[PDB]
């Protein structure tokens, strides 16, 4: 209850803290969270990406899926670490698109 | 204790179900004869 | 081909068609003679005390029963050792895992114990092809069974011996359930009244 | 054991060991952090 | 040759080729050859660490139990750190680093023979060599060249020092197991022995452990 | 002659068959193409007649299969120990039973999971538990926690034996097609052995350790100031102080002296009226007599030597006039089909399990048990259930035996035959019966909710207007209680109370009293009846006509499980055995449903509740015979008043049941969205997100497919019974416990 009321959320009639989803009282509520959602979601989806691309030339696909190559996938892992930087990149050279 | 009327009928009943042969007869109708006594004994 | 064999199988177990695991005439052969010399150890030596004892040679606290010398607590426990029983069950079990192990690599491996040193024994453990019957200097000093004859029998001694002391425990311990009292106090007061001390009693 | 490390790197397998992995962390993170609205 | 469990055949992957090579892998652990390598030098380091650490403990605690002025080892941090001036936090980075820097070379080394070797550092060419996995040598590592002295003098050494490194790790979880168990030095539970040894065992105490 | 038959070393135990998924088949073992692959190496993990077809392979890997459940089952049994050892109010409730409530869980303290850990007493935090374990520990004559730890490592060591076994037995010493057929040798050591001697050298374990521990307890002794049960064995002094006979030993036994063991080998019957158990002497009594009973049957059939029966004799022996060549061909066909047998164990494990509820709802076999309503409610509807799945698992396998095993040019069988040849009439019979019982069962519910809502109450059915007695069961209660004076003299008092008079009650709450019978009873069994009697339809008709119909004269050939055969002949949706096994599991899950619910309702108010001066005050105050013989009582006076508990258990120790309540209503409803669509939309639905996926270059390998016809049908019906069962679990629980 006290880290609330030092984080300055604002309560209603009820007595329950509501939150505030557009700009600045209330940046931390939403507006920051939001960005670390849409970051680590890109991070697993790229990985992914580039997991199964980087397989796809490689006879049989599909055992890749199943029996999966570890340390294919933990390399791509921390490569998907500053993936925004080449999404971009790869939005622009025009690899992005079929 | 090879006496009393728990005894008694017990000998009788084998003796008389026996009578009724290799190996495989004998631990069966002895085995008739104390599957019949005990009955008897716990009985009377 | 065994010795002991007097034709008694009801359970077709030594059959040897379609055999398995530990139901091999290889085993079971092993097994009962080591049955067999344990049994005959057990049976002397459950009594020996007992007796001794009695005949006046042992000392007062001693001449115990067998299933009071702190084998099973709860019937007795002995006093007067050089240790407290658990730090003897260790020196048995390092002894009797080096010793029963040994003789498990020689059914495993004939040849083995005979090439890896082990303080100059590796040239004594040598086996003899059958493993329930070892021999060499070490378990034959004496090199008794010279012909191929004497030795026949002298596993036909062995055996029944054996199936006799094997029998002779199974008296003696199912025996000490009912009774309470040693095996050789139980022979003595039989002796003493034969129909009054009695299983029927 | 070339064997028993492609069945460890199997789907269902990789899987658990990696959500038991993500699981402890959210967990842990709620304990020294407990009780979050913000951050 | 000899062998750890005497009649049961060494596992391939084993030559007789390493120091103390005795058959033992019952878990197929360390078959991939690379997997080894690996393994060849955890045990090594191991053992080292665990040398020195027993030398380290068999010292202080004859030095405690022959003047009473050192402590012992369990409690012998605290009185290293409080009675002196320094500071636990800086210690264990500053080791990190020092750990740190001294590991990630040797790391580098592993997947590439003769990685360091290279003089990308102090001009240090020819001590930062391969040579063997597990014995860096040179100038450094082995000053005194028992390294580059004689064929048979140095494999025997090999053979010494795994031996007597896998003697210091047990030592060493004995000291481990011991205070745990009995709560006192290493030479109060060696003196507590020699008096009276049948009867200052585990079977006193110390269970199943 | 019966032997011991072993292959040696049949299959090498290296992992290079793990690292292949679906080895087992050559057709999965090609690979996944699709995502279908994933499912069906599931699907058909078990299935190992379709993997091979020699009996032997089959034969060996079902028990390892064996080994490796009873290995899974020990560890289970492991679990329930160590945490009524470490994490449990035992010793606690060994001292104050009535005051505590029975508690075996701990919760951990993170994210407000800790308002769990309620106040269930002895000064300890946490979940309460309705197992029943507490109840058998004081049965089993457990007194201290060190033995339940030791009980625990035991039964790991046992699952670690069990383990080993299941390797074992396939990987190094493989039994011979010949060792499994040994039926008549396997049944008299499964009769004699397992039941018998199990009974005997439990019975041995209640007579040397429960009885007398149990005595001092009522007694009321401090249970750490108890004698330790080795202590009884060798200072026998203690037994003969508790019970006389034992200072004249084993004499008595022998002699046939048998009356002197009269003081712990009872027939008393009722309840111990200071724990609201049956007497433990009666159950020594019970184990000893049935040990005996066993032992003996058990030296039924011919083995190694002339003596004893051979089932197929008794089997050829036995044909009449109606049904012409009779068991003839049964023997061979049991000796050479798994899943025959199945059929008939499941059907006879489940009608056991049923009646081990009843019997354990009527006769409370353990230390208070019966007061401990939580528990109680939790073991009758438990076992009902898993004896329903196990029933309708019978008509399955029997259906799948019908299809795979039926060849009668090999194996004939008349009575069979005749079966088949007149099937059309029994079907239609169970039709008509079925449809007669639902009109004179729900007709009259539906016609009592007219009359009550039309103001017509002299016109219902009910002990005030209708009356519908039960007159048969009222005969057969009245010839129950007074039993013990006729025809059973011997015994003290009944069976049971729920029969007899004499309303005993323990700690202030009802343990039993006599269950009055009326019109609304009458109504229930009906229903039920009814239930039964639609399952044994569909599953009938499913197993009967899994081969052919007039419809599809060749369904034998497309498979057990198998959607349909098209749109054709009018339409085939669901011709196949398996779909009848699917609407099964449904009519079964309605069946078990209103039993349970019969139960609970009957419970608290004509049974359950608290005794005042002289006088009782039950639970819901006797609104059964009264409410129950409408719908809208059911509505109202069973589900809306009693959901008030679980409705309002947040905030709570019970919360979790509220949790638990929503989230089954989710699933269940879940499931309803593949139980009512079809793949086609989904496959359609599945071509456009493909679409989306290859226009970013993130299309997967393993083509994704919807699911079967097949599969949407068992997830569905899954997640139907998973909701449905959950949410009721959410419902009596927090009901019973609050
Ligand atoms: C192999 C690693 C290692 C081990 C097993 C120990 C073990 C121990 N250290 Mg040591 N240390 C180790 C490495 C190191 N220590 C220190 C610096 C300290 C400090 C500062 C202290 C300890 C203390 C302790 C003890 C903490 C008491 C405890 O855990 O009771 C459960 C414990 C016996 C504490 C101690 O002595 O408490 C009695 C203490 O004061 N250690 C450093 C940094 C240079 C290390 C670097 O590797
Ligand atoms: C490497 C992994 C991966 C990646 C990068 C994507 C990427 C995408 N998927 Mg997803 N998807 C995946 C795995 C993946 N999918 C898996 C495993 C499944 C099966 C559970 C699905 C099932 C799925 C559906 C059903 C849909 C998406 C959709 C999408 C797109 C929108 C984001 C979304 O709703 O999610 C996006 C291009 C949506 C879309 O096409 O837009 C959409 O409708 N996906
Ligand atoms: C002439 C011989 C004889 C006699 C006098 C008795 C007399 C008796 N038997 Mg029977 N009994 C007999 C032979 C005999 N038995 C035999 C041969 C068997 C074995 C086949 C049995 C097996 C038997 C059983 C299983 C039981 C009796 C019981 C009884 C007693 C009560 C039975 C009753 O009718 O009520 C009764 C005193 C009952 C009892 O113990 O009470 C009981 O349960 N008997
Ligand atoms: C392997 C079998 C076996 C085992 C387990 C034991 C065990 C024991 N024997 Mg021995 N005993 C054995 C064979 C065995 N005996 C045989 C074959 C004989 C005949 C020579 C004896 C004769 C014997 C005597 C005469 C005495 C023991 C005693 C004992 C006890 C103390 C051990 C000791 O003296 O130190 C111990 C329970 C001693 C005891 O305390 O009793 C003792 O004085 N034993
Ligand atoms: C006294 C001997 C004995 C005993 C006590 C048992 C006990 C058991 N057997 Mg049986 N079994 C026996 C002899 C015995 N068997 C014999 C002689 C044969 C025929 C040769 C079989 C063949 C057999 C099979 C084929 C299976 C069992 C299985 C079982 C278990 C069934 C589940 C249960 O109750 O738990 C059980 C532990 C099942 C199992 O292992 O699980 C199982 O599948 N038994
Ligand atoms: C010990 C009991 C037991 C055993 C060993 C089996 C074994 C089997 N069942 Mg199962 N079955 C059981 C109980 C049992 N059932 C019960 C209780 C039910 C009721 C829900 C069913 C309902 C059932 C169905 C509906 C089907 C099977 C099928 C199968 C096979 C495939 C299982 C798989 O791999 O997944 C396999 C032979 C499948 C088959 O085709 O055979 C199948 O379709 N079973
Ligand atoms: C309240 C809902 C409801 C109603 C009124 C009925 C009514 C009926 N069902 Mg049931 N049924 C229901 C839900 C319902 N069903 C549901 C949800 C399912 C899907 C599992 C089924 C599946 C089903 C089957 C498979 C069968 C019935 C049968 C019957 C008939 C039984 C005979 C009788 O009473 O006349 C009857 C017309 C039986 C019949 O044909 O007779 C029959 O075999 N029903
Ligand atoms: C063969 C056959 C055939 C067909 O087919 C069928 C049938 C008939 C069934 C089968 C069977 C038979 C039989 C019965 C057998 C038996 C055996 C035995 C009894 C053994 C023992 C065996 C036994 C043994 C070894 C034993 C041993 C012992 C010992 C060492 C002892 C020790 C001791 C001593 C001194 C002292 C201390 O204080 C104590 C103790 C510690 C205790
Ligand atoms: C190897 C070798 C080598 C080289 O070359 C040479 C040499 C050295 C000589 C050798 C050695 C040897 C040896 C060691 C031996 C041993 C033996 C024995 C001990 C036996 C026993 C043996 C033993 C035995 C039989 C035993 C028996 C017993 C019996 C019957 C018993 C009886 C009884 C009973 C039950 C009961 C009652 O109440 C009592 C009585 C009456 C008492
Ligand atoms: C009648 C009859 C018959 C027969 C039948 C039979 C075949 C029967 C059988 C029976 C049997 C076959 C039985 C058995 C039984 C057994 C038992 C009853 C057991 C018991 C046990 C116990 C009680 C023990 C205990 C102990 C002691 C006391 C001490 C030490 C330890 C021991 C554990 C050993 C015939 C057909 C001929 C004819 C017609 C009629
Ligand atoms: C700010 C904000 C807001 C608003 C927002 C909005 C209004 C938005 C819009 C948005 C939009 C209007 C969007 C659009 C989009 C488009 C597109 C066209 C997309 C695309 C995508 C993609 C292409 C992706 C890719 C990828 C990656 C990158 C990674 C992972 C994998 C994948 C492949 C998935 C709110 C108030 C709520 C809250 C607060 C803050």
């Amino acid at each position: 209850f006290a880290n609330y009321a030092k984080a300055g959320l604002l309560c209603g009639n009820d007595g329950l803290p509501h939150l505030i989803a557009d700009p600045y009282g209330h940046a931390g509520e939403v507006f920051i969270p939001t960005f670390g959602f849409l970051y680590v979601a890109g991070y697993i989806g790229y990985v992914g990406r580039q997991y199964l691309i980087a397989v796809k030339g490689e006879a049989k696909p599909t055992d890749k899926e199943i029996i999966i190559d570890v340390p294919l996938a933990t390399k791509l892992a921390w490569q998907g670490a500053g993936w925004p930087l080449a999404a971009v990149q790869e939005l622009q050279r025009g690899t992005l698109l079929e | 204790f090879i006496g009393s009327s728990t005894n008694l009928i017990m000998v009788a009943s084998t003796t008389a179900t026996l009578a009724a042969f290799t190996i495989v007869d004998v631990l069966a109708m002895g085995a008739a004869g104390h599957g019949l006594g005990v009955g008897i004994v716990l009985g009377l | 081909s065994l010795p002991g064999d007097f034709g008694f199988d009801p359970l077709g177990l030594l059959d040897p068609v379609n055999s398995g695991g530990f139901i091999e005439p290889k085993w079971l052969q092993y097994s009962e003679v080591i049955h067999a010399r344990w049994a005959m150890l057990g049976a002397a030596g459950c009594i020996a005390p007992e007796v001794l004892g009695a005949a006046g040679l042992i000392p007062d606290a001693t001449n115990i029963k067998w299933f009071e010398s702190g084998v099973i607590p709860p019937a007795g426990s002995y006093n007067g050792y050089w240790a407290d029983p658990y730090t003897i069950f260790f020196v048995e079990i390092v002894a009797m895992q080096f010793a029963e192990l040994r003789r498990l690599q020689d059914f495993r491996y004939p040849g083995s114990m005979g090439q890896q040193y082990f303080l100059g024994l590796e040239a004594i453990f040598k086996g003899s092809g059958d493993a329930a019957y070892p021999g060499g200097p070490f378990f034959n000093l004496f090199n008794l069974g010279k012909t191929e004859a004497a030795m026949k029998e002298l596993k036909l001694k062995e055996i029944k011996n054996g199936r006799l002391a094997m029998l002779a425990m199974l008296g003696y311990g199912a025996q000490a359930v009912m009774t309470g009292k040693g095996p050789f106090q139980n022979l003595v007061e039989h002796l003493a009244d034969p129909v009054n001390n009695n299983i029927l009693t | 054991m070339k064997d028993f490390t492609t069945y460890l790197s199997t789907a269902p397998v990789i899987a658990t060991i990696w959500f038991t992995f993500t699981a402890g962390l959210l967990i842990e993170i709620n304990r020294y952090f407990p009780d979050p609205l913000v951050f | 040759r000899p062998v750890w469990f005497p009649g049961n055949p060494p596992p391939a992957h084993l030559d007789g080729s390493l120091a103390g090579d005795y058959g033992f892998d019952p878990l197929f652990l360390g078959q991939e050859p690379q997997t080894l390598k690996w393994y060849v030098q955890a045990e090594l380091v191991h053992g080292r660490f665990a040398m020195l650490g027993a030398a380290g403990i068999i010292l202080t605690s004859i030095g405690a139990k022959v003047g009473l002025g050192f402590p012992e080892w369990y409690d012998a941090g605290k009185v290293v750190v409080e009675k002196n001036n320094i500071d636990f936090p800086t210690l264990m980075v500053i080791q990190f680093y020092l750990m740190g820097w001294a590991e990630t070379k040797r790391w580098y080394d592993f997947k590439n023979p003769g990685s360091q070797a290279d003089g990308s550092f102090l001009g240090f060419t020819e001590e930062f060599k391969g040579l063997e996995n597990g014995y860096p040598g040179g100038r450094f590592f082995d000053p005194m060249g028992l390294s580059r002295g004689d064929a048979a003098k140095y494999q025997e050494y090999k053979q010494k020092e795994v031996k007597n490194g896998r003697l210091a790790m047990i030592a060493c979880l004995g000291f481990a197991a011991q205070y745990a168990a009995t709560g006192k030095g290493p030479l109060d539970n060696l003196a507590d022995h020699l008096a009276d040894p049948n009867h200052v065992n585990f079977a006193t105490n110390g269970v199943s452990n | 002659k019966v032997k011991i038959a072993v292959d040696r070393n049949p299959v090498e135990t290296s992992f290079e068959k793990w690292a292949k998924p679906g080895h087992f088949s050559r057709t999965l073992s090609k690979g996944p193409n699709t995502t279908t692959w994933i499912w069906n190496l599931h699907a058909d993990a078990h299935d190992f007649d379709s993997h091979t077809s020699d009996l032997e392979e089959i034969s060996r890997k079902v028990f390892s299969a064996h080994f490796g459940q009873l290995g899974i089952i020990f560890i289970w049994l492991s679990g329930m120990y160590f945490h009524g050892a470490r994490f449990s109010n035992y010793e606690a409730w060994l001292s104050d039973p009535t005051h505590i409530k029975p508690s075996a869980q701990v919760v951990w303290p993170i994210v407000g999971q800790e308002i769990l850990n309620g106040d269930v007493g002895g000064g300890f935090q946490g979940i309460q538990i309705t197992s029943g374990f507490f109840q058998l520990w004081r049965a089993s004559g457990i007194t201290s926690e060190l033995q339940l730890y030791t009980t625990a490592i035991g039964g790991l060591v046992m699952a670690a034996a069990m383990f080993f076994a299941g390797w074992f037995h396939y990987h190094k010493a493989a039994p011979k097609l010949e060792w499994f057929q040994n039926v008549e040798s396997m049944l008299n050591h499964h009769l004699g052995g397992l039941l018998g001697l199990g009974s005997l050298a439990w019975a041995g374990h209640q007579i040397h350790v429960s009885l007398p521990v149990n005595k001092l307890l009522d007694a009321g002794v401090d249970p750490k100031e108890i004698p330790l049960p080795h202590d009884l064995l060798l200072n026998r002094a203690i037994m003969a102080d508790l019970y006389p006979s034992f200072a004249k030993g084993i004499a008595p036994f022998f002699t046939l002296n048998w009356s002197e063991y009269s003081d712990f080998l009872t027939f008393k019957g009722g309840l111990n009226p200071v724990t609201g158990g049956l007497w433990l002497s009666d159950t020594a009594h019970h184990h000893v007599a049935i040990a005996v009973l066993f032992l003996v049957a058990g030296h039924m059939y011919r083995t190694n030597w002339g003596i004893g029966h051979s089932m197929k004799e008794i089997l050829e022996a036995h044909r009449g006039p109606f049904t012409g060549e009779g068991h003839v061909g049964l023997y061979e066909i049991l000796t050479t089909s798994w899943h025959a047998q199945l059929a008939i164990n499941l059907a006879l494990f489940g009608s056991l399990s049923i009646i081990v509820a009843h019997h354990m709802y009527a006769m409370p076999p353990y230390p208070y048990l019966a007061t401990d309503y939580g528990t109680q409610l939790s073991l009758f509807t438990h076992h009902t259930w898993i004896g329903g799945f196990c029933i309708v698992g019978a008509g399955a396998h029997a259906a799948i035996f019908m299809v795979r095993d039926y060849d009668p040019t090999n194996n004939y069988n008349n009575l069979l035959d005749r079966v088949i040849r007149h099937r059309d009439a029994i079907i239609s019979h169970l039709n008509w019966v079925c449809i007669f019982l639902g009109f004179h069962s729900f007709g009259l519910y539906i016609h009592n909710d007219t009359m009550s809502a039309l103001g017509r109450p002299q016109d219902m059915f009910s002990d005030t207007a209708i009356q519908l007695q039960p007159v048969f069961a009222q005969w057969i209660q009245n010839t129950h209680f007074l039993a013990p004076q006729l025809t059973a003299p011997n015994a003290l008092a009944a069976t049971s109370l729920t029969w007899g008079g004499d309303l005993v009650a323990v700690g202030g709450k009802v343990a039993m009293m006599p269950i009055s019978l009326g019109t609304s009873d009458f109504m229930v069994h009906h229903i039920h009846a009814f239930t039964i009697h639609v399952t044994v339809l569909i599953l009938l008709k499913g197993v009967l006509f899994a081969r052919s119909s007039r419809l599809i004269p060749d369904k034998a050939n497309l498979g057990f499980r198998f959607p349909c055969d098209g749109p054709g002949r009018g339409g085939t949706c669901q011709v196949s055995a398996w779909d009848h096994v699917f609407l099964g599991l449904f009519w079964m899950y309605n069946s078990l449903s209103i039993v349970i619910f019969h139960f609970s309702w009957k419970m608290q108010s004509d049974v359950w509740g608290t005794v005042t001066a002289s006088g009782v005050s039950h639970i819901t105050g006797g609104n059964f015979a009264q409410s129950a013989n409408t719908i809208n009582g059911w509505l109202r006076d069973f589900l809306w008043a009693q959901s008030s508990q679980v409705i309002q258990s947040y905030g709570s120790a019970l919360s979790a049941y509220g949790l638990i309540f929503l989230g089954a209503h989710f699933v269940w409803a879940f499931s309803l969205m593949f139980l009512f669509s079809g793949r086609g939309y989904w496959q359609e639905l599945i071509e456009s997100i493909v679409w989306a996926h290859n226009k970013l270059k993130v299309a997967p390998a393993i083509q994704p497919r919807a699911l079967s016809i097949t599969q949407g049908r068992a997830v569905g019906v899954a997640h139907y019974l998973l909701g449905g069962i959950a949410t009721t679990w959410s419902f009596f629980l927090a009901r019973i416990i609050s």
